[PDB]
DNA sequence: AGAGGATGTGGCTTC
DNA sequence: GAAGCCACATCCTCT
């Protein structure tokens, strides 16, 4: 239960992500991914993360599993930057036969400090 | 100041001095031997009085609350980053894991004679 | 709607698709955090699994690989050529049925790959859908 | 005593 | 100058 948002995909959706947020940190909201339509209990769901500066980001607990259609990721947390005002591109894929994978372009920011008042 | 350990550590002015040049500048002078000194293994020492090496490093850094718990904190953080480790059940005792020699130019068995480690 | 009405379509008009169906260079992203020596095992062994995880460098976009159809031996060939390894996976890439298709240097643990439509999939997912 | 997580702070560099 | 990257400085929880 909450806010979600449409992905590259037309069969999955997922929470909303801050734009920008420090790495190794963890998220204000619990990151979740959707299924639109019905996908087996238990099944996993993964999430990768990179760009042109940074072809695949370090992540923590990026592995989750499919439970009534909603896989809850446990602290995913981003390790990686994604460079000066440059963001990510999320790769989710949910593992059934075959793999159902759904992207999402500029997503997130990663940075070493993270959202930081003027000084 | 039998050598500068600070320069050789990689100090050049640019920024604060960091921790671990700081500690190496205290090793080298003979004056400190007091609150901390090596051991006489490598390049391992000890901190024989924490709170005086933690004044220095505060002082020096211009942070008056500084303390030997927060400095140790800054220790904890070189373990991963290989620079010094602790040398598990002594009191008060670390050592430089790096590659001292190269950035001395010196041995411990040297450093250690010309400071007169006893 | 695991797939998208206009499949075909999509796959020969959205820029995602078609900046990633030419010989664009791909890379293992495994544990990038460890020795190369135990990526290079860790990456073959997997292989031999059905698994693996490609990423196309230049744009960034991660994928994580499963050859098989909808251990395998056209899937994931070892003979082809000494040292390379072509593989090969169907998935539902944003709507739409492709197929992975590249090599990798057990080596360097890079090389090229590309996608392109799948007729057979995309036909039978269509059907389902109705 | 000591390990290590969470998060803010000032120095400095690069865009 | 804003927005990055660094190396801590602070504060705490747990053994």
């Amino acid at each position: 239960m909450g806010e979600l948002v449409r992905t590259d995909s037309p069969n999955f959706l997922c929470s909303v992500l801050p734009t920008h947020w420090r790495c190794n940190k963890t998220l204000p909201i619990a990151f979740k991914v959707v299924a639109k339509g019905d996908v087996p209990d238990g099944t996993l769901v993964t999430v990768m993360a990179g760009n042109d500066e940074n072809y695949s980001a370090e992540l923590r607990n990026a592995t989750a599993a499919m439970k009534n259609q909603v896989a809850r990721f446990n602290d995913l947390r981003f390790v990686g930057r994604s460079g000066r005002g440059k963001s990510f591109t999320l790769t989710i894929t949910v593992f059934t036969n075959p793999p159902q994978v759904a992207t999402y372009h500029r997503a997130i920011k990663i940075t070493v400090d993270g959202p930081r008042e003027p000084r | 100041p039998v050598i500068p350990a600070a320069a050789l550590a990689g100090y050049t002015g640019s920024g604060p001095i960091q921790l671990w040049q700081f500690l190496l500048e205290l090793l080298t002078d003979k004056s400190c031997q007091s609150f901390i000194s090596w051991t006489g293994d490598g390049w391992e020492f000890k901190l024989s009085d924490p709170d005086e090496v933690a004044r220095r490093w505060g002082k020096r850094k211009n942070k008056p609350k500084m303390n030997y718990e927060k400095l140790s904190r800054g220790l904890r953080y070189y373990y991963d980053k290989n620079i010094i480790h602790k040398t598990a059940g002594k009191r008060y005792v670390y050592r430089f894991v790096c590659d001292l020699q190269s950035l001395l130019g010196y041995t411990p068995e040297e450093l250690h004679a010309m400071l007169d480690v006893k | 709607p695991r797939v998208v009405p206009d499949q075909r379509s999509k796959f020969e008009n959205e820029e995602f698709f078609r900046k990633l169906s030419r010989e664009c260079e791909i890379k293992y992203t495994g544990f990038r955090d460890r020795p190369h020596e135990e990526r290079q095992t860790r990456f073959q062994n997997a292989c031999r699994d059905g698994r693996s995880e490609i990423a196309f460098v230049a744009t960034g976009t991660n994928l994580s690989l499963q050859f098989f159809p909808a251990p395998s031996r056209e899937y994931v060939d070892l003979e082809r050529e000494a040292g390379k390894v072509y593989l090969k996976a169907p998935m539902i890439l944003n709507g739409v049925c492709v197929i992975w298709k590249g090599w990798i240097d057990l080596h360097r643990l890079d090389g090229m790959g590309c996608l392109e439509f799948d007729e057979e999939r995309a036909q039978q997912e269509d059907a389902l859908a109705q």
